[PDB]
């Protein structure tokens, strides 16, 4: 069977539709499912490592003037998409110093040389009058998920170690429709749909994943007695 | 009909046939007349016990 | 100490349905939907 | 459909959403486990 | 991250043979394995006997005067030859076989036809009797996987019986994943791959068929549009 041919369909940055057709019966699945699983594991990312707050001790505490506790808190940051845009960067401490009242959004960090921020209107927490948040949010680049009580990261004495979930990668599904080529109507189409946090494309992610199975591909090599 | 097991579990794997579908196929020198799924059960015990007979 | 669930911790639904959790799979193990979604947890149907 | 193959489960699966509680009964409190230690006063057998 | 991963091979004679890659990722044991177990079902190219004709036959339920078996076991026994094209530009080949009784006819009854070669010559085709006649034409194609014969119904000649065709050398195929560790990495994979083989080909040469198939289709992710 001839090559089959490649489509692309990208909504932006989080969605993406990857077309190829026609295939061997039964293949739909063979390349499908493998890449589904690559995606879905082992695409590196960031996340948020730990956090330090001025005048927190630990996460089970309130500041005073702020309407959510250090634990609601941690869980804002959790949702935090931050973008490198220098493959060789590993770490960065995003800094946020805020004065009550007001909303403060994850567009409140200040800027920072090849990091962006891809939910700027992400809630963080709500100052009351008289409230103040100066905070220090480090962000590492990792794969997995790797909980506080593994990394255990303190840039410093009181920081608070953060639960690690570095898969830039939400949801992935494929289909496998009915296609004819020819006179041979038992071929494969296939169509992998990947939803992404926006700082990894879906195509970024979808070559990536290609690139981790053909690496262990060659692993079935150099046999030994 | 099928000449072996692993031939008939071949055609199970290509989903030619399912295996509660009774059909034809030669093990240990008989034509038995069960399904994939029987024959499937008895290569599970004889391999388990090492003994075919 | 802030707990999450474990291997061994007791789960229950309001109909008298309970087990410990015995094995925790990674997302792209689980049952999904056509669509992409992963099922949060399994019960034996056995148990009904 | 099976995360692991990419197949469909051989036949429709009753899948929904369900409210289960986590109970206090949990592992981390009831594992224990001991080589020596105190003794009893008059009996000088194990404490329990 | 963990390092290359280590391939042995336990290898008995040309139909049987143990594969094993360890330390793997987790989860990369189903990955890897799903995938090579159906490419090896349904994607190496193989022989099989697609068409046969016997003198005085008209169906395939009948019986043959002379003969021990019946029409129905001698299309079973053709079912088990394994037969291989020494010559890639060969695409099919007709084995002729006249016996006389009261021989055992066996595979290597069949003339020698050339870059053919009869990989089980000692498969035993037909009992005859005093004044059995046994005058077959068996046709035998180049394919992939497990073709039924209602679905390619070959026949060369009026009342040939097309057969089913079992052109997969690979017999059958087990994989196996089990839980190892790296010092404190317990959620290791070990793969073990079994493949059963009919001989044409042996275990490692349809594993790096299988592998090479895998491969080439990753490259299909190349050129969007
Ligand atoms: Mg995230």
């Amino acid at each position: 069977l001839k090559a089959p041919v490649f489509t692309v369909r990208t909504q932006g940055r989080e969605y993406g539709e990857f077309v190829l057709e026609p295939l061997e019966r039964g293949f739909g699945v063979t390349l499908g499912n493998p890449l589904r699983r690559i995606l879905l594991s082992s695409i590196p990312g960031t996340a948020v490592t730990s956090v330090y707050i001025e005048d927190v001790l630990h996460e089970f505490s309130t500041i005073p003037g702020v309407k959510e506790d250090v634990v609601e808190i941690i869980l804002n940051l959790k949702e935090l998409v931050v973008r490198f845009l220098n493959p060789s960067l590993q770490t960065v401490t995003l800094l946020l110093k805020a004065e009550g009242p007001k909303e403060v959004k994850a567009r409140d960090f200040l800027p920072v040389a090849d990091v962006e921020i891809m939910n700027p209107d992400l809630h963080i927490a709500t100052l009351e009058e008289g409230g103040r948040l100066n905070m220090e949010v480090r962000v590492d680049r990792g794969v997995g998920y790797v909980p506080a009580e593994k990394h255990g990261i303190k840039d410093r004495i009181n920081a608070i170690p953060v639960d690690a979930v570095f898969s830039p990668v939400r949801r992935v599904a494929f289909q496998v429709e009915d296609t004819r080529l020819g006179q041979r109507t038992d071929l494969d189409k296939l169509t992998l749909r990947i939803w992404t946090d926006g700082s990894v494309t879906p195509l970024e992610a979808l070559n990536q994943a290609v690139e981790i199975l053909r690496e262990h591909l060659t692993y079935f090599s150099n046999p030994q007695a | 009909v099928f000449a072996n097991p692993d031939e008939a579990l071949l055609a199970v794997a290509h989903g030619i046939v399912d295996l509660q579908d009774v059909v034809t196929v030669r093990y240990m020198g008989k034509r038995l007349e069960t399904s994939p799924g029987r024959i499937l059960f008895a290569r599970i015990v004889a391999e388990a016990v090492e003994d075919e007979k | 100490q802030k707990r999450k669930l474990q291997v061994g911790d007791k789960l229950a639904n309001r109909h008298g349905n309970k087990g410990v959790v015995a094995k925790i799979l990674p997302v792209e193990d689980m049952p999904h939907l056509p669509d992409g979604t992963p099922v949060d947890v399994i019960l034996n149907p056995l148990g009904v | 459909y099976d995360g692991r193959t990419g197949e469909p489960i051989e036949g429709p699966i009753v899948v929904g959403q369900m409210f289960i509680m986590k109970l206090y009964h949990m592992v981390e409190d009831k594992m224990h486990a001991r080589s020596t230690g105190p003794y009893s006063l008059i009996t000088q057998q194990p404490l329990g």
